[PDB]
């Protein structure tokens, strides 16, 4: 119902409560998984599967 | 003062609820959050207003203890279970249920394999049951 | 006569596991039994910290289950179909090759309907193997 | 330690009386209060006059 | 009352003697009922004999009407005595329970035997004839009183809550009657003060509009079997018949002042059949006479004048109020010196709790003044 | 476990208030029925006058 | 004081709730359950292949075939069925031997 | 103030202006946590749950956990 509870005023206060500490850790995970995906899936050495045209989900579900 | 809870309020502002008259009003004009008398009741304004009572150390003239005759009623019946006993029973039951649900959650979301896997490395593919046995005349 | 229909017929003593039960109730009551924790039909509490804690936990365990149990099936199917159509054929590859294939599958998942269509449509004149390679 | 309230609430809920407001009974009982000394004197005078009549 | 092995042995030992006694009582009660039915059919009013139809104003469902479908035979004393009427009422109760049990047996063949074992282990639903000694009869009566205690409060609360949530009394006297009708048995209720509630409820709900759930509660409180309940007009018929017999007996006693000459045990039984005197209260003759006279006064002069009793619903509530014991309270007052939330002490106070204590604690006025002054200064600076 | 307890909890305050008002009403009715009875007794002057008549004065 | 929810044990309260509080709802629920298990409790092999598998039917091992094979082997072994009987084959045993020698 | 959809509750004043002006403020009695109290930042002086554990440290911890989750297989791949 969103009635009350501890509300940090800014980022620096998220360490003033264990629940908000876990929340900021989770937010860090959420936002930091994106740069990791950028680096991993846009890497120079990444190569498409040579057999990618052998089979695809499009033919399977069709 | 302790950190214990008080009479529950359900997040309702007693100055505007449909049963406001049942809650006594103090000198400051703030209705109590409980049937008791509260001197330091306050109202907080989030998206919705809610009444709050802060416990504090206050001395009240304590009337001397009466005799057991004038307040004890020995009308207990075999089916009767007190609120305290009910609370104890429910606490124990919910403790056991919570442990069981924790085990179930762990097994389901971290150990149980999904059935009918494409590679066949995990989960069962299903099988027939209730097959006839020792009934040659059936065929 | 065999079993009592009343809850008052206790099966254990009042002090059985009193300590652990009290600790459990202490954990339950500290954040929930408050004036500002006014639930909406018992489902949506008023405490902000409850949301802040539970939403990440629910997402984490659901995502772990999905990644390690649900999407794994699709990944394994793609690996099997694209590299021989049998599990032993896939196992004939090295761990690095399997990593490459699984990451390509993740690439396809991220692309979905907005990515380039050359990832599954073979352009004319392409020298890569076709669908009848293993047939 | 307030048995009457407990029993009444439990019985009302157990007979499909989910509602927690009783406007009519409150209206009947809302203005009830202990009388002042002067009011007591007036009531006693009324009772004495009635008995004399 | 919960089942027990001792009661099971008692009932098993007295099973066949109990059945034989029940058969003899059946013959006697059939004779008595034949006499009563012949008298009713011969001298009864046209509406009562023809079973005039009374339909509810909302869904037009037929139910017995207190005025038309109930008749008090003022001249029944010539043919049938008071003791015969009491015997008939007791046999009606026993026959109802035995009929339910026999129906279950016929329906389920030989599969009711374990349920019969459950039945014989409890005195709640066994016939009175199964008791061959005073102690057994006392235990049986205790079981019946326990069932009445279990059932009555629900009926009373249903009635009171429905009326108070859907209507209010018209005048002050009706308000007092309604408030005093549902007092606990520890206090004595004046029938004269409480009578107007009968008219008030007649205005709200008559016996012809009684709801099925309320009927089930009333039947539970009257030791009448309820499973299978079926349509509300079956147990309703049972209740009507029982209270018609009770009213006939009451008129006979009032006219002939039999209760004064009635002995102690017979008077206690007479009060018990009226749901006025529980056996566990160990009432003396003075208290029994007081309660019986209160019941007669509640019936009112109009009962003798014309045989018209007050509203049956309110009458049942009034009589069953004697089983509404005060809510139990056990434990010394010193127990109130303990603490309920000691297990939370180790947790302490978090930042939000500390803030709340600081703002709403003894220093609340100072904090409020400081905050308001700061906000006013900031607002002035902004402008 | 959840619903009926919550509704009983919601009920408690109104019932408590109504029962307090009912008790105060009972006390008020008890007080209102108290009246000081003043009885009138035969004036002794008539008795003295009768005594004089017996004296034949 | 007595109340069903507070004094009775869970099975008893359940029976009371669904017999004297919501009996029609329970009756309709049982009716619907019976209908569902009488008319919506079968799945053909083709249906399972089309939709019965999370990622698709693994034709490279045909688990349905193995399942049916195990079923039939168990039935034959337990019930002592002579699968060489003429009714199963449509021909006499001697004709079967002649065919075996031919092929 | 607000943090996303979470709004900080505010206590309603109870004292009138006349009564309020007569109140004498003595911050010496106030707890060290709440001195120079500001409604717009009541937890500025609130102690940290773990000494030396900043919010940014926890955010970086979560980022590192995400990086591990995404990159562990790249260094220790396993066969099907
Ligand atoms: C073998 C086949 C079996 C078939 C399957 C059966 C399945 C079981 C169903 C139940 C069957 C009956 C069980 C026995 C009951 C006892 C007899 C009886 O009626 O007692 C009176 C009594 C009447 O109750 P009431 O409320 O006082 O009656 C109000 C009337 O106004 C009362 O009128 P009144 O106020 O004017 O007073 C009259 C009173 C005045 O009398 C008295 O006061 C004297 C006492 C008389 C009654 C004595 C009863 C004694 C009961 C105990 C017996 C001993 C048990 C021993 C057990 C242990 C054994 C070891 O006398 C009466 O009570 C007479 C009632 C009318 C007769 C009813 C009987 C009709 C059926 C029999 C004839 C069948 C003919 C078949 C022809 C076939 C042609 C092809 O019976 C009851 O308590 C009612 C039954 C309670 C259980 C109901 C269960 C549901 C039934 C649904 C049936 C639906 C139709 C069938 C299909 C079912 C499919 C699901
Ligand atoms: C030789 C004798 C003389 C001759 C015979 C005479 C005639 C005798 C027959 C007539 C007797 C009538 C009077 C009976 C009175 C007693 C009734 C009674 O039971 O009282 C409760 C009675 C205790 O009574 P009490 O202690 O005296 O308390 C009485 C109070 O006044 C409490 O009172 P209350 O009012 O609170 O209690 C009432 C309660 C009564 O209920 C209960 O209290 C529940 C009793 C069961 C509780 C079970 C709890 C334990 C569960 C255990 C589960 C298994 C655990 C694991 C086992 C592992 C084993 C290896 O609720 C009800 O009344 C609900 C009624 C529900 C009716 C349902 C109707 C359904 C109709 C369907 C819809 C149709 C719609 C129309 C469709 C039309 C379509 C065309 O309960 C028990 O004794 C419990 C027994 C539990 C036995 C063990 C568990 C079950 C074992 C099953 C074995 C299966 C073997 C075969 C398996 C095969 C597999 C393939
Ligand atoms: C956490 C999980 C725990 C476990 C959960 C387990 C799973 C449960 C899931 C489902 C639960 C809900 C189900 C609801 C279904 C729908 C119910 C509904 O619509 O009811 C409407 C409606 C509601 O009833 P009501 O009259 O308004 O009042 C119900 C209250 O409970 C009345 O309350 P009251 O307070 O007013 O009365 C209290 C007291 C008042 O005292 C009395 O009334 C005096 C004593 C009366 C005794 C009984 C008299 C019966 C007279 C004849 C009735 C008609 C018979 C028709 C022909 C026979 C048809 C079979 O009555 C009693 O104490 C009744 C005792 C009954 C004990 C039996 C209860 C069942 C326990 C299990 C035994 C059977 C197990 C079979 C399966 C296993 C086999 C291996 O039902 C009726 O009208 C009753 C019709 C009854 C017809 C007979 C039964 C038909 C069903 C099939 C029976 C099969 C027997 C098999 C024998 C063994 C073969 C091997
Ligand atoms: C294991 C056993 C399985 C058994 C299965 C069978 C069913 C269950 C059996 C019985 C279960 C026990 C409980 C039953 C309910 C009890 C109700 C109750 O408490 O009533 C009290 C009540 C006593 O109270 P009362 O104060 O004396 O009188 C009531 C007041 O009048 C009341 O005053 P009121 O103001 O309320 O007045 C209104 C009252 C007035 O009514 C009455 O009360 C009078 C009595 C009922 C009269 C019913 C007949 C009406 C005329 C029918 C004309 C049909 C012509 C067709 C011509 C076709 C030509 C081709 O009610 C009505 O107006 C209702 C009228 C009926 C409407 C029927 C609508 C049906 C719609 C069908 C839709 C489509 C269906 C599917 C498609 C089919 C076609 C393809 O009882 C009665 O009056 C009679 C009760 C009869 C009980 C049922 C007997 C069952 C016999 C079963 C034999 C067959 C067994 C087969 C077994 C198979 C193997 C297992
Ligand atoms: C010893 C037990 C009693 C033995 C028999 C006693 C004497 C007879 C009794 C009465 C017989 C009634 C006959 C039918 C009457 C009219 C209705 C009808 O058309 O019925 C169709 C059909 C009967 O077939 P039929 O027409 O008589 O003749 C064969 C036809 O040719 C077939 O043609 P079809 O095309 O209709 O065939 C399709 C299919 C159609 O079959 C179905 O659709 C099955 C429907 C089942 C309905 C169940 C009703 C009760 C529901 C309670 C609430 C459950 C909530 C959900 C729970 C989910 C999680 C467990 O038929 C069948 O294969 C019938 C098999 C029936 C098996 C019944 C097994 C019940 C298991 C209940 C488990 C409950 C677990 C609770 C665990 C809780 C733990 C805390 O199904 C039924 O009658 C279903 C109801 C059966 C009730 C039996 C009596 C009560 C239950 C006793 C056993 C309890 C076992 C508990 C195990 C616990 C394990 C942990
Ligand atoms: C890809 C294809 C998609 C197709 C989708 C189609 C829609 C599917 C929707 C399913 C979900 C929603 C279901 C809602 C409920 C539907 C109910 C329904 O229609 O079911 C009917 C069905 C019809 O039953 P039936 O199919 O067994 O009918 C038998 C009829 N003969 C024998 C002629 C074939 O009912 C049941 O399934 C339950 C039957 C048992 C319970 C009732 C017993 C009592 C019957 C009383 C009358 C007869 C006996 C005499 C009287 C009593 C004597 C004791
Ligand atoms: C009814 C049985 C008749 C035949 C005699 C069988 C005796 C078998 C030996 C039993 C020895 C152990 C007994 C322990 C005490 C059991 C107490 C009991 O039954 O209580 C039920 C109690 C629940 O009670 P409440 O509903 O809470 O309230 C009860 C008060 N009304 O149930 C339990 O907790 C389960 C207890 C199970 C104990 C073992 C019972 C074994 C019964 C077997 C019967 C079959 C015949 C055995 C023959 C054995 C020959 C060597
Ligand atoms: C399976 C069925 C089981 C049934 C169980 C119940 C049976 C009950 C039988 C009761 C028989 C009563 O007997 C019957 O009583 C009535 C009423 O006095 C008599 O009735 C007689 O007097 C009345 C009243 O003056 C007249 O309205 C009536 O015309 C006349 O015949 C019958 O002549 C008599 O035969």
């Amino acid at each position: 119902m969103l009635l009350g509870g501890f509300v940090p005023r800014r980022f620096s206060q998220f360490n003033r409560d264990p629940c908000w500490m876990f929340f900021i850790f989770s937010v860090g995970f959420w936002l930091g998984e994106y740069p990791a995906m950028m680096i991993k899936y846009n890497a120079r050495d990444l190569v498409y599967d040579p057999h990618r045209y052998v089979w695809s989900h499009h033919d399977d579900h069709h | 003062v302790g950190n214990g809870p008080t009479f529950s309020t359900g997040g309702e502002c007693m100055n505007t609820c449909d049963i406001q008259n049942a809650f006594p009003m103090n000198d400051r004009g703030v209705r109590s959050s409980s049937p008791f008398q509260e001197p330091n009741t306050a109202i907080y304004d989030s998206y919705l207003a809610w009444t709050y009572f802060q416990p504090m150390d206050v001395h009240i003239e304590k009337l001397p203890a009466p005799e057991a005759k004038y307040y004890q009623r020995h009308t207990k019946k075999p089916w009767d279970v007190s609120s305290t006993e009910l609370t104890e029973i429910q606490s124990r039951k919910k403790y056991f249920q919570t442990l069981g649900y924790l085990v179930a959650f762990i097994y389901l979301y971290f150990l149980m394999p999904k059935e009918k896997s494409f590679s066949g490395l995990s989960g069962p593919d299903g099988h027939w049951i209730m097959l006839p046995k020792g009934r040659p005349e059936l065929f | 006569v065999l079993f009592s229909t009343y809850r008052s017929s206790r099966l254990v003593s009042k002090e059985f596991l009193h300590g652990p039960v009290m600790r459990f109730r202490a954990l339950g009551e500290y954040y929930f039994q408050r004036a500002w924790n006014g639930t909406l039909n018992w489902a949506l509490p008023g405490e902000y910290r409850l949301y802040a804690v539970m939403i990440p936990f629910i997402y984490f365990y659901h995502r772990w289950h999905n990644d390690h149990t649900l999407d794994r099936d699709h990944v394994e199917k793609a690996m099997i179909m694209r590299w021989g159509g049998t599990l032993e054929d896939v196992r004939k590859l090295s761990a690095k090759d399997q990593l490459r294939v699984r990451c390509f599958t993740d690439i396809e998942k991220l692309y979905s309907a907005y990515g380039p269509k050359d990832t599954y449509l073979q352009p004319p004149g392409d020298t890569l193997p076709g669908k009848d390679f293993y047939r | 330690w307030c048995p009457e309230v407990r029993d009444r609430a439990e019985l009302e809920v157990d007979i499909t009386g989910w509602q927690w407001w009783s406007p009519l009974e409150e209206r009947r009982l809302l203005p009830v209060r202990l009388r002042s000394v002067n009011e007591v004197r007036e009531i006693m005078s009324k009772t004495q006059a009635k008995k004399s009549a | 009352m919960q089942g027990s092995w001792s009661v099971l042995k008692k009932n098993c030992s007295n099973f066949f003697p109990g059945l034989l006694a029940f058969a003899q009582q059946t013959q006697e009660a059939y004779g008595i009922w034949l006499r009563i039915y012949n008298r009713q059919q011969k001298y009864g009013p046209t509406d009562f004999v023809e079973q005039s139809e009374t339909f509810s104003p909302d869904y037009h469902k037929r139910f017995h009407s207190q005025d038309k479908n109930m008749w008090v035979d003022k001249e029944l004393c010539t043919e049938v005595s008071q003791k015969e009427v009491a015997r008939l009422m007791t046999y009606k109760l026993d026959m109802w329970r035995m009929a339910h049990c026999a129906g279950a047996l016929l329906a389920t063949g030989g599969y009711a035997i374990p349920f019969g074992l459950f039945w014989l282990a409890n005195d709640t639903w066994v016939p009175s004839s199964f008791n061959l000694t005073g102690e057994e009869l006392r235990a049986w009566r205790e079981a019946q009183d326990l069932y009445r205690y279990r059932s009555a409060p629900s009926y009373l609360t249903d009635t009171k809550w429905h009326f108070d949530f859907h209507a209010y009394p018209w005048n002050e006297t009706q308000e007092r009657a309604w408030d005093d009708l549902f007092e606990k048995n520890d206090v004595r209720r004046d029938p004269k003060v409480v009578r107007p509630a009968a008219e008030m409820y007649d205005g709200f709900i008559k016996f012809e509009l009684i709801r099925r759930k309320s009927l089930r509660h009333l039947c539970r409180s009257m030791n009448i079997p309820t499973f299978p309940m079926l349509a509300r007009l079956c147990n309703g018929t049972r209740v009507r018949d029982y209270w018609n017999l009770a009213w006939c007996e009451d008129y006979m006693v009032i006219t002939q002042r039999l209760h004064e000459s009635m002995t102690d045990e017979e008077l206690y039984d007479y009060a018990w059949r009226r749901y006025l005197a529980p056996y566990d209260k160990n009432l003396n003759r003075e208290q029994l006479m007081e309660r019986v006279e209160d019941y007669f006064e509640f019936l009112g002069p109009d009962f003798v004048a014309h045989g018209k009793a007050p509203n049956l619903v309110i009458l049942t509530n009034y009589v069953l109020g004697y089983y509404n014991d005060p809510a139990y309270l056990e434990g010394d007052i010193s127990e109130l010196d303990k603490n309920d939330y000691d297990h939370l002490a180790s947790w302490g106070k978090d930042a939000f709790l500390r803030r709340l204590e600081f703002e709403n604690g003894p220093l609340r006025d100072q904090v409020e003044a400081h905050t308001q002054r700061l906000l006013a200064e900031r607002a002035a600076i902004a402008k | 476990d959840i619903m009926v307890p919550s509704f009983v909890y919601n009920k408690l305050p109104v019932i408590h208030f109504l029962q307090e008002k009912r008790a105060e009403q009972k006390l008020r009715r008890v007080l209102d029925e108290t009246y000081t009875e003043w009885t009138e007794e035969l004036d002794q002057a008539h008795v003295t006058d009768a005594i004089t008549r017996s004296l034949n004065i | 004081v007595y109340t069903r929810w507070k004094c009775d044990r869970l099975p008893v309260f359940q029976l009371k709730l669904f017999t004297q509080e919501y009996p029609m709802h329970a009756a309709v629920g049982i009716f619907t359950i019976i209908f569902l298990w009488k008319h919506m409790s079968h799945c053909s092999e083709e249906t399972e292949r089309k939709y019965g598998w999370w990622a698709g039917y693994p034709y490279w091992r045909d688990p349905i075939a193995r399942r049916n094979e195990t079923k039939y082997k168990q039935m034959i072994i337990n019930n002592d069925v002579d699968i060489t009987h003429p009714k199963w084959t449509g021909c006499s045993v001697e004709q079967l031997e002649e065919l075996s020698r031919v092929v | 103030y607000n943090m996303l959809v979470f709004r900080d509750p505010k206590r309603r004043p109870q004292l009138s202006e006349e009564e309020r002006a007569k109140v004498v403020v003595n911050q010496a009695e106030w707890p060290e946590e709440f001195k120079d109290f500001d409604p717009d930042d009541p937890y500025k002086n609130s102690p940290e749950i773990i000494k030396g554990m900043s919010s940014w440290n926890l955010f970086l911890w979560g980022v590192e956990c995400a990086f591990i989750y995404q990159f562990y297989e790249l260094v220790f791949p396993k066969s099907i």
